[PDB]
């Protein structure tokens, strides 16, 4: 009895509303951060963990 | 009126072994004392559970299996008071308890997985609620402290896998307060 999924919003009205690319000192190239899934919202809210 | 196999006495008390249906209409196999099942054996339910176990007098004896109507099984050993001890039992969300039996609830030391997590409890049971004594394992985390119902409480501490041992102070019902004890190991 798996919960059911929540879709991630691929669309530009959601969450990836805006690309985001990190990058870890200046010159180095940037690396494009993945989009966002609601899984990865919560419970991932409820971990605090460094970088 | 059911209908049986075997072989039996000229009274009518079986002796043998075969298959069996039963007047409420679900089927068995198994073996005969004089009027009473013993034997290996195996039961089928109108609701497609099954049990295959010692079968003694007639009741849930001995190492066996018992699928239930919901998908949920069991492995280990029974007695006529749904007693007691080493088992296994599968839950129908994949989760797992492993550990000790008691009256068909979960009773005294015991495993319980949290298949949905990778996580596991260990710790003692009665009556199928939690208790002290027990041990949380994460995939970084231990805890090691006490527990309640369902939450931990009390005097417990987190010990992880680095080189650290946290202490801490579950005085809510699931809210932690901590001590400056931060020691190695």
């Amino acid at each position: 009895k798996a919960p059911q999924v929540i879709p991630k919003e691929e669309s530009r009205t959601g969450a990836n509303k805006y690309v985001y690319f990190v990058c870890n000192v200046p010159g180095r190239p940037w690396v494009r951060l993945p989009s966002v899934t609601p899984a990865q919202i919560v419970t991932a809210r409820k971990i605090k963990k460094f970088f | 009126l059911g209908e049986y196999e075997g072989e039996r006495n000229e009274v009518g008390e079986r002796h043998g072994h075969g298959k069996a249906r039963l007047p409420n209409g679900d089927t068995y196999e198994g073996s005969y004392e004089f009027g009473k099942r013993h034997g290996q054996g195996t039961y089928k339910f109108k609701n497609g559970a099954r049990y295959t176990g010692d079968y003694v007098k007639n009741k849930k004896h001995g190492q066996g299996t018992f699928i239930y109507p919901d998908g949920s099984r069991y492995e280990g050993e029974w007695a006529d008071d749904q007693r007691h001890g080493q088992g296994v039992y599968y839950y129908v969300n994949n989760d797992t308890y492993t550990g000790e039996w008691f009256n068909h609830q979960r009773h005294g030391q015991g495993t319980y997985l949290y298949a949905e997590t990778g996580s596991k409890y260990v710790g003692t049971w009665v009556h199928g609620q939690q208790e002290g004594a027990a041990e949380l394992i994460h995939l970084n985390h231990r805890y090691q402290g006490k527990f309640m119902n369902k939450n931990p409480v009390g005097p417990g501490k987190y010990v992880f896998d680095i080189g650290c041992e946290q202490h801490g102070e579950y005085r809510l019902t699931d809210t932690e307060r901590g001590e400056e004890e931060e020691e190695e190991e």
